[PDB]
Formats: C-alpha cells, sequence, structure tokens
C-alpha cells in the first residue's frame, strides 16, 4: 500500500490483450524512432516523450511499434541522460525541500518529506549500484546535490 | 524559470563564464544572451548592460546571487556574469 | 505482499467451498497452481478449471463441486525425507483412509501416494482432504 | 450467489467494473480522429490527453486537458470506432 | 520453375516446386510483383484434416513474414483459387531451441532467448495462422482427464475470410505442435 504513506490506493495504466499495431498508424518503427529522437534532442524525459507521442501524436506504445522501449532507443544512440530520469526527479525534489527548510527552520512537516525523500533516493540508488547503471561510488551529498540537477 | 533552460544550454550549447571572456564575446559580437546576476556590483551591471545594448544583445538580471547561477550552471561555483554564444535545443533565446 | 501464491489461491478455494460457492477465480495464477490443482482434479477434490490468459500473470476459474472440506498450504516448503512422510500424514490429514499431501519431487508435483509408489521424497506444498 | 458464470460475464457487467478488476484487464480509454473547423487535417488525439493537443496546421488548439477526458475546444468532432 | 523461391537445404520437389511455380506465376502480374521478388519461402507441407479437405501450410524464413503479411490476403486469394480444392496459410519457420537442463548443460552456448524458447513459438505460430482475424484473448481448458484444450477468441475484422477455415487451424498445430484447439467468435468492448 505505497512505500511511504498510508494511502493504499490503485490507479494505474492497463493495456489490452492485443499488441499488434492499430492500423491508424502510419509512421513505422523508423518514423517513431525519428521522432523520439527529435524530442529527446530538444530536452525531454523518457516519460515525457511517451506522453507527447500518445496525446497529440499517435503511438499508444512505442514498445509495440518499434522493437524496444524508449530508453533503449535513446541509450543505444547516446541521447540518454547522465543518471536515471526517475532518480533525479527525487534529487531535484530533495533540493527543493532543502531550500525552503534553509529559510524556514520550523517546518516540521518538510523534515519528513526531506527524510522520506532522502530515503526514497538511497533506496533507489542501491539497486542502480547492483544493476550497475551508476558507478559503485556515487553517493548523495546535500552539498553536491544542488549542482547535480 | 531559467534554471531548466540554462541547465540544458550548459550540456549542449556554448558559453563563456564570468567576465572578460564575456566582455570579449560581446566585443566580438558572437554572444547574444548576457546573464548577469544580482550582486554583480552596480558599476559592472551598468557597464555590461550598456556595453551589450550597443551590440544589440539581450541581457538577463537573473534573480540570483553570483552563486544561484553557479549552481544553476552545473558549475560548482561563483559566476557573477555569463554570456551564451550558441544554445542547444534550449529555447533560452527568444 | 504476495509472498506465496498458493496460500493466496488455496485460501480462496477453501474459502468459497465453505460458502457453497459454485465456482471461483484465483487472481494471481501460476504454474505451481495449475500443477497442484490438476492433482486435486484426479481424486475428485474439484471439477474442471479453465485458466484465463490475461497477458500478464494468469487468472483461473475453478469448478468446485461439494467435495472439498479444506485445502491448505504448509508455508515453508519443508523438505520431506520419506521416513518423515508418515509422521506428517499422521498429523496433517484426518485419517489414513483418504487425504492427500500434495508435494513436489524430482519426478514432478504429485500427491503423497504417488511419491510413495515411485519411492521419492521432496518438498511439501500443502494438503487437501 | 451460488452460480455466477464468471468466464462468460455479460457485456454490461464488465463496463461497471474497475479496469483491472475485469475478467481480462482492458483499458477504459480511446483515441479519436478529430476534425476541427478551419483545417480539414485530422489529428489522432487520445481522449485522456495530459498535454495540450495543437493543430498540425498551427493556430487553433484542440484539447485542453482536465482530470479525466480531454476538453475538446468549442466545435470539433471525433471518431472512436476501431480495433 | 521451382527451386528459385525455396532455398534452405530442403529441395524435395513434389509440392514445393508446384507451389513455388505458382508464386512464380503470380509474378506474371501487374502490381503483384517486385514486392514478391524480395520474398522467399523455405518449406511446405500438405496436411489433411478431420473433414477431409486437406490444407497447404507454407513456411517462411521469419524476417520476411512481416513482408508476407502485406501480401498474404491478395496472395492467398489468388493461389487458393489456382491450386484449388484446398486452403492455404503462412507460418514463420521458427527454430525452437531445447531447454538447458543441467544434464544438457552450459558448456558454452549463447543464451537462448525467450523469442526462441518453446512457449513463445507455438504462441507466435497462432499469430501467423489467423493473420486476418488476430487474437483477442485465449482461455485454456483442463478437462477432467487432464487433456489441455485451448480456446482462442479472435476478433471479427476479416472474420469472413477466416470463419470458413477454423477447423483447418484446429488440424494445423495438431501436426506442428500437438495441441487441440477450437475458435470462438465473440462480443466487443
Ligand atoms: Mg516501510
Amino acid at each position: 500500500g505505497r512505500m511511504h504513506a498510508p494511502g493504499k490506493g490503485l490507479s494505474q495504466s492497463a493495456l489490452p490483450y492485443r499488441r499488434s499495431v492499430p492500423t491508424w498508424l502510419k509512421l513505422t518503427s523508423d518514423d517513431v524512432k525519428e521522432q523520439i529522437y527529435k524530442l529527446a534532442k530538444k530536452g525531454l524525459t523518457p516519460s515525457q516523450i511517451g506522453v507527447i507521442l500518445r496525446d497529440s501524436h499517435g503511438v499508444a506504445q512505442v514498445r509495440f511499434v518499434t522493437g524496444n522501449k524508449i530508453l533503449r532507443i535513446l541509450k543505444s544512440k547516446g541521447l540518454a541522460p547522465d543518471l536515471p530520469e526517475d532518480l533525479y526527479h527525487l534529487i531535484k525534489k530533495a533540493v527543493a525541500v532543502r531550500k525552503h527548510l534553509e529559510r524556514n527552520r520550523k517546518d516540521k512537516d518538510a523534515k519528513f518529506r526531506l527524510i522520506l525523500i532522502e530515503s526514497r533516493i538511497h533506496r533507489l540508488a542501491r539497486y542502480y549500484k547492483t544493476k550497475r547503471v551508476l558507478p559503485p561510488n556515487w553517493k548523495y551529498e546535500s552539498s553536491t546535490a544542488s549542482a547535480l540537477v | 524559470s531559467i534554471n531548466s533552460r540554462l541547465q540544458l544550454v550548459m550540456k549542449s550549447g556554448k558559453y563563456v563564464l564570468g567576465y572578460k571572456q564575456t566582455l570579449k564575446m560581446i566585443r566580438q559580437g558572437k554572444a547574444k544572451l548576457v546573464i548577469l546576476a544580482n550582486n554583480c556590483p552596480a558599476l559592472r551591471k551598468s557597464e555590461i548592460e550598456y556595453y551589450a545594448m550597443l551590440a544589440k544583445t539581450g541581457v538577463h538580471h537573473y534573480s540570483g546571487n553570483n552563486i544561484e547561477l553557479g549552481t544553476a550552471c552545473g558549475k560548482y561555483y561563483r559566476v557573477c556574469t555569463l554570456a551564451i554564444i550558441d544554445p542547444g535545443d534550449s529555447d533560452i533565446i527568444r | 505482499v504476495r509472498m506465496n501464491v498458493l496460500a493466496d489461491a488455496l485460501k480462496s478455494i477453501n474459502n468459497a467451498e465453505k460458502r457453497g460457492k459454485r465456482q471461483v477465480l484465483i487472481r494471481p495464477c501460476s504454474k505451481v497452481i495449475v500443477r497442484f490443482l490438476t492433482v486435486m482434479m484426479k481424486h475428485g477434490y474439484i471439477g474442471e478449471f479453465e485458466i484465463i490468459d490475461d497477458h500478464r500473470a494468469g487468472k483461473i476459474v475453478v469448478n468446485l463441486t461439494g467435495r472439498l472440506n479444506k485445502c491448505g498450504v504448509i508455508s515453508p516448503r519443508f523438505d520431506v525425507q520419506l521416513k518423515d512422510l508418515e509422521k506428517w500424514q499422521n498429523n496433517l490429514l484426518p485419517s489414513r483412509q483418504f487425504g492427500f499431501i500434495v508435494l513436489t519431487t524430482s519426478a514432478g508435483i504429485m500427491d503423497h501416494e504417488e511419491a510413495r509408489r515411485k519411492h521419492t521424497g521432496g518438498k511439501i506444498l500443502g494438503f487437501f482432504f | 450467489p451460488l452460480a455466477k458464470d464468471l468466464l462468460h460475464p455479460s457485456p454490461e457487467e464488465e463496463k461497471r467494473k474497475h479496469k483491472k478488476k475485469r475478467l481480462v484487464q482492458s483499458p477504459n480509454s480511446y483515441f479519436m480522429d478529430v476534425k476541427c473547423p478551419g483545417c480539414y487535417k485530422i489529428t489522432t488525439v487520445f481522449s485522456h490527453a495530459q498535454t495540450v493537443v495543437l493543430c498540425v496546421g498551427c493556430s487553433t488548439v484542440l484539447c485542453q486537458p482536465t482530470g479525466g477526458k480531454a476538453r475538446l475546444t468549442e466545435g470539433c468532432s471525433f471518431r472512436r470506432k476501431q480495433h | 520453375s521451382a527451386k528459385i523461391v525455396k532455398p534452405n537445404g530442403e529441395k524435395p520437389d513434389e509440392f514445393e516446386s508446384g507451389i513455388s511455380q505458382a508464386l512464380l506465376e503470380l509474378e506474371m502480374n501487374s502490381d503483384l510483383k517486385a514486392q514478391l521478388r524480395e520474398l522467399n519461402i523455405t518449406a511446405a507441407k500438405e496436411i489433411e484434416v478431420g473433414g477431409g479437405r486437406k490444407a497447404i501450410i507454407i513456411f517462411v524464413p521469419v524476417p520476411q513474414l512481416k513482408s508476407f503479411q502485406k501480401i498474404q490476403v491478395r496472395l492467398v486469394r489468388e493461389l487458393e483459387k489456382k491450386f484449388s480444392g484446398k486452403h492455404v496459410v503462412f507460418i514463420a519457420q521458427r527454430r525452437i531451441l531445447p531447454k538447458p537442463t543441467r544434464k544438457s548443460r552450459t558448456k558454452n552456448k549463447q543464451k537462448r532467448p525467450r523469442s526462441r524458447t518453446l512457449t513463445a513459438v507455438h504462441d507466435a505460430i497462432l499469430e501467423d495462422l489467423v493473420f486476418p482475424s488476430e487474437i483477442v484473448g485465449k482461455r485454456i481448458r483442463v478437462k477432467l482427464d487432464g487433456s489441455r484444450l485451448i480456446k482462442v477468441h479472435l476478433d471479427k475484422a476479416q472474420q469472413n475470410n477466416v470463419e470458413h477455415k477454423v477447423e483447418t487451424f484446429s488440424g494445423v498445430y495438431k501436426k506442428l505442435t500437438g495441441k487441440d484447439v477450437n475458435f470462438e467468435f465473440p462480443e466487443f468492448q
């Protein structure tokens, strides 16, 4: 029921049986990989691309259209970010909590939401150390964090 | 805000940090966004802000620090002024 | 969380047959589920179950009959060394006259009678009777 | 009660069930192939939009996003039917 | 005449010639051409069914399958009418690697992907058979004996093409794989 909160909710995405492309679609495995390509270039996260591609554009799921999933398309060409998008969203968040804690030293609430956030960082980190996308050294540091965003 | 755009310019585009290089890049004319901070002491403000106006370059008085700029540049350090020569995909330039 | 997918399922197919429910579905599904349910099919303990193939995990839908008093699950799969098999089937089944400790040996998943014919031990899963 | 033919559930009583709770998990969402008055061009908008869908042309803006489905702008059509 | 569109180590003349000659005959044809030059089969079999009226199964290399799909409906229509009294359908020639037991070990041997494992294969075989129909969902029976009978829900779009076939497919994997399956034509969502 979530990692760090009471709320035991469920709201998630859900795909069909069918996987084969849905025939509206023109494009083809190339023209999608041409487009993911240009969006990442412009500066968007692997999530954020998947977004643009569905609402405005056409692709239910990149994964089905092309062979592989978005990250692999960026990574095998070298547009992938330094660290995982998923993580620096937490780091960027932490640094934001840090900031106003450093002006407002009363906020007891912010002093989970930091501690929790710190803990959801470390936790993440130490698979990225076993799945080896991060080198076995990198570590948080409060000071060096603000830079890392 | 100009954390996100600036961040992107550092990675992808071209730049010159601080002074003298920045002022050279205005002299040369090849720099078309000078990002001052606040805390640039007010002579240098007016003499960069003037010395760019004449070139026809956009200036920014980033709500900054010297420091909140360094940190924003992915630099780890004090940068009062900077000049952007060429952006990446970033639409920092208008 | 879902640790053991039997206990999950078997609770919900004991726990229907009390209410007299005609048939039930079991949410997570597995190979081990199928393979231990097909054992229950032979001695009659249930009827024909028809596994849905949601693309991910699986669902099953078990035709029940009246006949199952209880099925349960021994949760840690202790290793049963054939000499112990008796001492278990003493204190885990209502009589020596029926009752089936499903377990999982070298030669597949099967009841205790069939591990005894082949003369193998292995890991206890559960029991229905 | 005592006889619900779970495997052959009548079409109505899956649509009154949360998407993942159904017999097979399917979505409750859709794309719509959208006209709009100025251009004849048709964009392939996904109901649940998140972003603002702009015209392949330019000027007009199709879909303000809200909580659930997207808010189509003023006077523009759509086409479910597929798959 | 025969050998030019069937290259894989397997010659055995009989049908493979006659069927490849019908492919070659479909090249003497406007638009149904050039796209057919690139393509190429491997092997083919005649297989009977319970009803009596046998079906011709055609295999394909695999990367070409996704190009055979563009032609398939137009292809079958023409060579089914030519090579008459028979049903025709395409399958990809997949490998099926054996499982590495410890017995059959890991001396070296590059992986063994999931694509190339067992249960992926006969499942992709399904998607090759009923190209026009496309699968919507499977259920899988277990009868009280233990005989595992699959049930495949196909869609509706190009049901008309496929509805007459059905018991050919039932006959088909039962030669190829060894599994007994009947097809159902259901509701929508
Ligand atoms: Mg906890």
